[PDB]
């Protein structure tokens, strides 16, 4: 025995709910073709890629000091 | 005769062959910065 008040679900069945003069024109909703977040997007990763880049450049050109030594002193002991 | 005859070459083969070490080394160390500047202007590319 189970028992209940009941209400017929009708397609008949409709919401009222009620808008604000202020609710269409929402800044967000009217937008152009172009927004600061895809610049932003594609800043980000160009600075995440050169600081890899510059990363990359300091290991490949850390190699002065042996560049030179190795050119220079071999040199010199052939002269002395 | 070719004592001091052939001591001068061991001077000339030292010396004469020292002067182009320099230039060898001219043309491959002036090879090196090139690219240092080619990877810091790509990353220039990538700012």
């Amino acid at each position: 025995w189970e028992h209940r008040r009941f209400i017929v679900a009708d397609s008949r069945n409709f919401i009222t709910p009620e808008f604000p003069r202020d609710f269409w024109m929402s800044p967000v909703f009217n937008l152009p073709r172009e927004t600061a977040a895809e610049q932003v997007v594609v800043l980000q990763a160009q600075r995440t890629a050169a600081a890899a880049a510059l990363e990359n450049a300091a290991m490949q050109a850390a190699e002065l000091p042996v560049d030179i030594e190795r050119r220079l002193r071999p040199i010199e002991r052939n002269v002395h | 005769q070719r004592t001091g005859r052939s001591a001068l070459a061991v001077l000339i083969r030292a010396c004469y062959r020292l002067q182009q070490q320099l230039q060898r080394t001219r043309r491959a160390l002036l090879h090196h910065s090139d690219a240092v500047l080619t990877s810091l202007h790509h990353v220039r590319m990538l700012l």
